RNA sequence: GGCACCUCGAUGUCGGCUCGUCGCAUCCUGGGGCUGUAGUCGGUCCCAAGGGUUGGGCUGUUCGCCCAUUAAAGCGGCACGCGAGCUGGGUUCAGAACGUCGUGAGACAGUUCGGUCCCUAUCCGUCGCGGGCGUUGGAAAUUUGAGAGGAGCUGUCCUUAGUACGAGAGGACCGGGAUGGACUUACCGCUGGUGUACCAGUUGUUCUGCCAAGGGCAUUGCUGGGUAGCUAUGUAGGGAAGGGAUAAACGCUGAAAGCAUCUAAGUGUGAAGCCCACCUCAAGAUGAGAUUUCCCAUUUCUUUAAGAAAGUAAGACCCCUGAGAGAUGAUCAGGUAGAUAGGUUGGAAGUGGAAGGCUAGUGAUAGUUGGAGCGGACCAAUACUAAUCGGUCGAGGACUUAAC
RNA sequence: UCUCGUUAAGGAACUCGGCAAAAUGACCCCGUAACUUCGGGAGAAGGGGUGCUGACUUCGGUCAGCCGCAGUGAAUAGGCC
RNA sequence: GGUAUGAGUAGCGAAAGACAGGUGAGAAUCCUGUCCACCGUAUGACUAAGGUUUCCUGGGGAAGGCUCGUCCGCCCAGGGU
RNA sequence: AUAGUGAACCAGUACCGUGAGGGAAAGGUGAAAAGCACCCCGGAAGGGGAGUGAAAUAGAUCCUGAAACCGUGUGCCUACA
């Protein structure tokens, strides 16, 4: 533990701000359709925050065009320019898969201003 | 070039250009050369390298007397490396990770987990009778073959003890050497538990 | 993961409502297919006047599953439904709307006709 | 499935070759020179470790 | 890892609460060997919550300790009756407040006649 | 089909499932000759068995038709391989009915619904794992490789090049790349699964006297998550290059036979095949191999004995703590010359805000104290507990003949 | 091997045959087809509600608020066409 | 009729026990205590049949009890309607 | 005494069967009990002595005491077949 902790220190990113499940973020995530490359938004709901130090990655879930999307990022990628936080969420477990069932009003979050 | 170690554990890097990739973590405190083998005394070249100083208490009389040559302490893994130019090296030489690059293409030897005994399902991948309509066929290994012989041909495969082999994976990529750390990252995964030895060498298909 | 008696949604106008995957393409005894696969389905359900029709065999190009796709940077995508657009033997879509978010994935699989049509490509 | 052939008296014998009792790990206790099993308290004078315990 | 000693999983947790609160109230109990090679952990964590000392840990032992009579004494009447729980607080914590672990040993003894299963005696200090 | 030779003090019958294995009169892939072979596709014959050789609809079916694929979707043998391995739909046991035949009981020259599949493996065989002794002094490691096993498949796209070829249409050989299918070896960092002494929510009832807080039972009561481990559907890798001898085939030079001729001498090319190359096992390889290192020539009694016996040496084990190992043995990590396990103290994963208070609210409840409390297996420290004290076993090395 | 619990994506592709399992399941309310011997078919089908706390009641509700992923929060009570 | 082989093998008949103390030559198995657990339209309380001494008390441990046994619906001696 | 009655012995018994009915096994210390006082190990069983006896390897499962079967000692042989 304490030596692969040791050979990934370095590139743990420490811009990463305090979120939690629940939250919405806007990933900004980099994308290259060839020589060019961009930044496209997922906003959504945090659902998911699990692994540790290098291996940490979070779960964004949104609803576009009427289909439910799931994004899955490694917390310390640096293919994601920003993680931003939106709102804060007020849930009452780490795991929000039951969101996955729901639509709509009956998906909806309140918000906590923390 | 080669070099033993241990294997410490899995984790993922980020690459250049942001690709991540698992690798393998393998702790190689420097190596000592032991012993030489040349076609004069032993009919065949080879280096004896030894890893892992071992407590004195631990050890041997035979044992110490052997790694006297080298003039080091006891060590727990001993083993030959072949195809080598044997005049590079000599007796009490030590072995360290940076003899291997970043982007070097290695073989990587070990011994698979142990299992214990496992049917044939596990262990031979063979697939299972129904386990609905009447069936009394669920896990076993299927007929032991045809009436004519009166017997059962070899490699009739069956439950037994699972593991503990020796496997090789060859053409895996050296991706990073940390010499302060005595630590070599090889990308992907690599047979064993981990704290097992650990055999790296320059690929052979290279 | 689609396979054999898999049933899809339609994310075109092409007429289709739902098809039943009847082989996945791309090998003898290959059983699985994933975004940007091309499938041979039967349409199951259709809408009354569209072009394709209930019964008909159409190959079809699958959009969005469950079980969705790895990137090489380490993320992930998946979807809430398994859904796949009728095409014509180049790909090209035959009806004349996408509906729905489709993968990037299908860009390297060269469905731009599909990639442009998409509301939303992620 | 049961035995086509008895069997003989010298393979019944083989077999029970490695079928025997083994008595490992008595030496004297400290305390009261007694046997006594290794790591164990002495079932005679009741000590372990040169202790009554 | 745990031993299941040949119990389902509710049946060995009343038995490890059993033999745990026996050995605060005996403070030395004979059982087999796999039983006090788990008691062990048991019993001294119990004893890590009694050297807590604090309301929160007597109620995590609360759900574990018997509800079971640990001594009756005439310091003042001769209804002075003392539960295991507090034998665990008043007693045995403040006993090994200096202690750092390691509050029982197991002394191997003969085999059972019945059974030849291997006795122990498990005991504080 | 013929025969009636083994079996009627019983050799279980179709199809399917599981497991394959072999032949080659080869389905695919590899090599080649002829072509009524322009090219691209083909035809036909030769060599070739290394690997590969799909999933569905109908039917008990085999077969076959069909759907959709595929490089292909080969043909046969193995008691039409495989029922002390499975299935039991079909094969008319007893029931019942239809058509039909019969005066009839009944029956089929036919159909229909329903109908008990026993066996604790002794031996050989097979797959694993130990003990013994051997290997010529006794030990601890490292090894060579006799021999054996595994692996062996293939698509598509780009490039050469719209070039050679062709009136057009179409459209290459060889060479160079990329990327897949199937299979397969490992592994759990990732995505997921599981996770019955991890966390939370919640129902009924019952117990801890009551409140509060908890325990028990209800499939782990149910529900939502989830660590280690084990895992795929997840991840990584593999069948890469390359030699040697050949098949069919093609020669070269060359005579018998002034010519011709691949052959007779001589010499070459030539296949996914053979032997290597790659992976694994491997000297019980009784032919018992080799190398490095350690112990070192003891005592007594018999005796010229390769004597018997006794302490030991190097060393190993008993026993004990264990796990990365495991049915048990075994293996490996340790035994205070100590971190081997437990505990303890810090962490972490995980759960998601403990209890006790306080504030608000009529209240359910919310906020706060405070990312709290809890926290199996994960990590790091720490001799607090237990690996105490001891015992057993284990050499003194034959002879003959070279040489030195 | 038996008995039991959970399973990614798919969802009968299994098989002689959905065998087995899964799912349905209580109560209240809305609603309920062909056909019929007019009784039936029906519990057809297909839907909604269910906890807690106050206020208010024509005593069945109504309004309001509150908590959870989920309220016949466990157990036991049709799968349908 | 005796005795082998298979074997020291199958099996030991649907479920919770734990520890302390006692008794004793000897106890996982007998007694006592404590907590725990199981049945409770019952695994409770009666009673007909059937059995026919199995009831009680004191002793016993050959056999019977699928292990053990100091215990028993067993054995011995007394009694009981 | 596997004969001879089914029954030499508490046999038409035990045992089986609702019943009719079926139906066993089982003889031998010694001349005489002189049936091993007493001692020792053991809770007992059982042994070892000491005795009785011509003999107890005649000790009541008692004359003789075969074979299968089970074991102990060991002269020779056996771990490349
Ligand atoms: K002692
Ligand atoms: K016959
Ligand atoms: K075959
Ligand atoms: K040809
Ligand atoms: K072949
Ligand atoms: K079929
Ligand atoms: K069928
Ligand atoms: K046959
Ligand atoms: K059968
Ligand atoms: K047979
Ligand atoms: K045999
Ligand atoms: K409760
Ligand atoms: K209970
Ligand atoms: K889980
Ligand atoms: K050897
Ligand atoms: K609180
Ligand atoms: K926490
Ligand atoms: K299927
Ligand atoms: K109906
Ligand atoms: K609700
Ligand atoms: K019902
Ligand atoms: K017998
Ligand atoms: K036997
Ligand atoms: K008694
Ligand atoms: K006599
Ligand atoms: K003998
Ligand atoms: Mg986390
Ligand atoms: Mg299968
Ligand atoms: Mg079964
Ligand atoms: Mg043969
Ligand atoms: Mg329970
Ligand atoms: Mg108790
Ligand atoms: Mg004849
Ligand atoms: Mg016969
Ligand atoms: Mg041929
Ligand atoms: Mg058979
Ligand atoms: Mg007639
Ligand atoms: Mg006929
Ligand atoms: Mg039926
Ligand atoms: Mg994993
Ligand atoms: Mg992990
Ligand atoms: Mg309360
Ligand atoms: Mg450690
Ligand atoms: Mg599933
Ligand atoms: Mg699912
Ligand atoms: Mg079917
Ligand atoms: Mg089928
Ligand atoms: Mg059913
Ligand atoms: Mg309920
Ligand atoms: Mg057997
Ligand atoms: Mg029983
Ligand atoms: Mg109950
Ligand atoms: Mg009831
Ligand atoms: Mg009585
Ligand atoms: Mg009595
Ligand atoms: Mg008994
Ligand atoms: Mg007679
Ligand atoms: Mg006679
Ligand atoms: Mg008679
Ligand atoms: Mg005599
Ligand atoms: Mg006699
Ligand atoms: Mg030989
Ligand atoms: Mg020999
Ligand atoms: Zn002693």
């Amino acid at each position: 533990n304490p030596l692969i902790q040791e050979l990934t220190q370095e590139q743990l990113r420490t811009d990463i701000p305090a979120f939690r499940p629940g939250d919405t973020v806007r990933v900004h995530a980099k994308v290259v359709e060839g020589t060019r490359e961009r930044i496209q938004l997922f906003e959504g709901v945090v659902i998911k925050r699990r692994g540790a130090g290098i291996s940490e990655t979070y779960t964004v879930r949104k609803v576009s065009n009427g289909v439910g999307v799931e994004r899955t990022f490694p917390l310390h990628t640096p293919r994601v320019a920003q993680i931003e936080v939106v709102r804060y969420g007020k849930v009452r477990r780490a795991k929000l898969y039951y969101l996955r069932a729901l639509h709509g009003k009956a998906a909806r979050i309140k918000e906590i201003r923390r | 070039k080669g070099i033993l170690g241990k294997k410490v554990g899995m984790t993922q890097i980020f690459t250049e250009s942001g690709e991540l990739i698992p690798v393998t973590v393998v702790e190689a405190t420097p190596n000592v050369v032991l012993q030489v083998k040349t076609v004069e005394t032993d009919g065949y070249e080879a280096i004896q390298v030894g890893y892992q100083d071992k407590r004195e208490v631990l050890s041997n009389k035979p044992a110490k007397g052997h790694v006297a040559k080298a003039n080091t302490a006891p060590k727990r893994f001993i083993k030959e490396f072949k195809n080598v130019e044997l005049g590079e090296y000599e007796v009490g030489k030590e072995i360290k990770v940076d003899v291997f690059q970043a982007g070097d293409v290695v073989d990587v030897t070990g011994t698979t987990k142990g299992k214990g005994f496992q049917g044939a399902i596990k262990r031979h991948g063979q697939s299972r009778g129904p386990m609905s309509h009447g069936s009394r066929y669920h896990r076993r290994p299927g007929s032991m073959g045809p009436v004519a012989p009166n017997r059962v041909f070899k490699n009739k495969r069956l439950a037994g003890r699972m593991g503990g082999d020796r496997v090789t994976i060859q053409n895996l990529e050296v991706v990073k050497v940390d010499v302060e750390r005595n630590v070599i990252l090889i990308k992907g995964n690599i047979p064993g538990a981990k704290k097992s030895l650990i055999t790296i060498k320059s690929a052979v298909k290279a | 993961m689609i396979q054999q008696e898999s049933r899809l949604r339609v994310a075109d106008n092409s007429g289709a409502r739902e098809i039943l995957t009847i082989k996945v393409l791309g090998g003898s005894g290959r059983k699985t297919a994933n975004i940007g696969d091309v499938i041979v389905a039967t349409v199951k359900q259709a809408t009354p006047g569209g072009v394709v029709k209930k019964g008909e065999v159409v190959k079809a190009v699958i959009v969005r599953t469950k079980s969705g796709a790895r990137r090489a940077d380490g993320s992930y995508i998946k979807f809430d439904e398994n859904a796949a657009v009728i095409i014509r033997d180049d790909k090209s879509p035959r009806g004349t709307r996408i509906f729905g978010p489709v993968a990037r994935e299908l860009r390297e699989n060269n469905f731009m006709k599909i990639v442009s049509l998409a509301p939303e490509v992620l | 499935a049961v035995p086509a052939r008895r069997t003989s008296k010298a393979k019944k014998a083989k077999r029970r070759t490695h079928y025997k009792l083994t008595i490992k790990g008595l030496n004297a206790c400290s305390n009261c020179g007694e046997m006594k099993k290794s790591h164990h308290v002495c079932p005679a004078c009741g000590h372990y470790d040169g202790k009554d315990v | 890892s745990y031993r299941k000693l040949g119990r389902t999983s509710s049946q060995r947790k009343a038995m490890l609460r059993d033999i745990t609160t026996d050995l605060i109230i005996n403070e030395r109990i004979v059982t087999t060997e796999a039983r006090a090679k788990e008691v062990r952990s048991t019993v001294e964590k119990m004893i890590t919550l009694g050297k807590r000392g604090d309301l929160h840990a007597r109620r995590q032992a609360a759900t574990f300790v018997r509800n079971e009579v640990a001594s009756v004494r005439e310091e003042d009447e001769s209804i002075v009756v003392e539960s295991a729980l507090q034998k665990l607080f008043n007693d045995l914590g403040p006993r090994f407040a200096e202690r750092q672990g390691g509050y029982t040993r197991i002394l191997k003894t003969e085999p059972r006649r019945g059974d030849a299963a291997p006795m122990v005696v498990i005991e504080f200090v």
